[PDB]
């Protein structure tokens, strides 16, 4: 049901909308999108379970 | 086109308020242009004041 609500198709515009939400008012830029995502959840720099 | 994208973004600024975004997302529009931008803009400026100083001469009223 949720998929049926999902308007999105690709990795790219998905990441655009993520980028957008966490950086409102900002235009779509690929590199910054994947950079942001990779910082948030798989980068050892800025995320730790301990 | 950045004004093409500023169109949509400004259409849906998520009630953002920071002029940091405004100025930076404006000045990001126009990119770098140098190394002949520098010299052709220079030649244009100096040609401007050249045609000025050309204009200056042959003075009937500006007697001093």
């Amino acid at each position: 049901e949720t998929l049926r609500v999902d308007p999105t198709n690709d990795r790219l515009s998905a990441l655009v909308e993520i980028y957008r939400m966490m950086r409102p008012g900002e235009p779509p830029t690929r590199e910054a999108a994947e950079s942001l995502f990779e910082n948030l959840f798989f980068s050892e720099d800025r995320y730790d379970l301990s | 086109a950045a004004a093409q994208v500023l169109s949509s973004v400004e259409s849906e600024i998520g009630r953002t308020t920071d002029p940091v975004r405004m100025y930076m997302r404006e000045m990001g529009t126009v990119e770098l242009l140098t190394r002949e931008g520098e010299i052709d803009i220079a030649k244009r400026i100096e040609d401007g004041i050249n045609q000025v100083q050309c204009s200056v001469a042959e003075y009937p009223e500006a007697i001093t």
